[PDB]
C-alpha cells in the first residue's frame, strides 16, 4: 500500500498473507470463512508451493494471533490468462479450519442484485495489504489500509492501456500518491454498509503504483457471487 | 428498497442478513449469532 496508514487492532480482521518457501509474503486474500480464502488467480503461479498466515499484523513480529495453515485444494477460474488478467480470482481451501479471533474474522460476502445496486454505488471502499510501500520499493512490514474511491468505468477505459472488462472495477485516485501495490495483489477490498463491511473486490492490477493518471484494478466479486458459492461447496 | 434501502440494515420492503446474522424483532436491524460474525471488526 502506497500512502494509507498501519491498520489498527481488529481493523483488518479478514486480510490474510499468502507466504512462499522462503516464508515471505507475496499475495495478500481474503477469510470467507473458517475453510476458505479468496485471493486472485495471478497470484497461484508466484509460487510453486506456499500457505497462508491469518492474523498477522507485523510480519517482522511474532505477536500473539498469527496462526499457519496449509492449503488444501486450490480453485482456479478456468478462464483466467495472462493476456487480460481477465477473471482474475482463486478459491483456496484450507486443509484445517481458522480459529476466529481478535484480528482473525471473515468478510461478508453480500447477494448480487443488492450489491450492485447499492454497495457498488457507495463513495469508497477499503483496501489493505502487506505490498510495496513505493513502486520501486520494499514490501511493508506492518499491515496497512487505504480508503479508495470508486472511479468511473469509463474514466478508466480512457486511462489504461489494457482492457477493462466487466470482471472488473477500477478505484484509486488520478494524481494523489495513493493506491494498491504490488504484493498487495489477492488481498480485499471491502466497502462498509452501515457497520458491515462487504467484499467487493479482490486486488488485481495496476500500472505501475500510485501512477499519476492510473488507477487501480480490481476483480468485481459481484461478478462472481454464484462461481464463489459453487467453489466453497466444492 | 430505493429509499433508504427499504431501512434495512443489510440486504432488501422485504430485509434479510449475511450468514452468521438474524434478522431483529423489527425485521429490519441484523443480529449477530456468534462473537465474531462476517464484515465486524474485532474488539478485545
Ligand atoms: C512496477 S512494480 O511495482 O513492479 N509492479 C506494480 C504493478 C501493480 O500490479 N500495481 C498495482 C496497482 C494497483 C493495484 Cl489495485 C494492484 F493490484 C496492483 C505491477 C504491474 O505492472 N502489474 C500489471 C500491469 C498490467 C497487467 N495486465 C493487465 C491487463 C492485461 C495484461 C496485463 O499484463 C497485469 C499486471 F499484473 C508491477
Ligand atoms: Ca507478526
Ligand atoms: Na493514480
Amino acid at each position: 500500500i502506497v500512502g494509507g496508514q498501519e491498520c489498527k487492532d481488529g481493523e483488518c480482521p479478514w486480510q490474510a498473507l499468502l507466504i512462499n518457501e522462503e516464508n515471505e509474503g507475496f499475495c495478500g486474500g481474503t477469510i470467507l470463512s473458517e475453510f476458505y480464502i479468496l485471493t486472485a488467480a495471478h497470484c497461484l503461479y508466484q509460487a510453486k508451493r506456499f500457505k497462508v498466515r491469518v492474523g498477522d499484523r507485523n510480519t517482522e513480529q511474532e505477536e500473539g494471533g498469527e496462526a499457519v495453515h496449509e492449503v488444501e485444494v486450490v480453485i482456479k477460474h478456468n478462464r483466467f490468462t495472462k493476456e487480460t488478467y481477465d477473471f482474475d480470482i482463486a478459491v483456496l481451501r484450507l486443509k484445517t479450519p481458522i480459529t476466529f479471533r481478535m484480528n482473525v474474522a471473515p468478510a461478508c460476502l453480500p447477494e448480487r442484485d443488492w450489491a450492485e445496486s447499492t454497495l457498488m454505488t457507495q463513495k469508497t471502499g477499503i483496501v489493505s495489504g502487506f505490498g510495496r510501500t513505493h513502486e520501486k520499493g520494499r514490501q511493508s512490514t506492518r499491515l496497512k489500509m487505504l480508503e479508495v474511491p470508486y472511479v468511473d468505468r469509463n474514466s478508466c477505459k480512457l486511462s489504461s492501456s489494457f482492457i477493462i472488462t466487466q470482471n472488473m472495477f477500477c478505484a484509486g485516485y488520478d494524481t494523489k500518491q495513493e493506491d494498491a501495490c504490488q504484493g498487495d495483489s489477492g488481498g480485499p477490498h471491502v466497502t462498509r454498509f452501515k457497520d458491515t463491511y462487504f467484499v467487493t473486490g479482490i486486488v488485481s492490477w495496476g500500472e505501475g503504483c500510485a501512477r499519476k493518471g492510473k488507477y487501480g484494478i480490481y476483480t468485481k466479486v459481484t461478478a462472481f457471487l454464484k462461481w464463489i458459492d459453487r467453489s466453497m461447496k466444492t | 428498497c430505493s429509499l433508504d434501502n427499504g431501512d434495512c440494515d443489510q440486504f432488501c420492503v422485504v430485509c434479510s442478513c449475511a450468514r452468521g446474522y438474524t434478522l431483529a424483532d423489527n425485521g429490519k436491524a441484523c443480529i449477530p449469532t456468534g462473537p465474531y460474525p462476517c464484515g465486524k471488526q474485532t474488539l478485545e
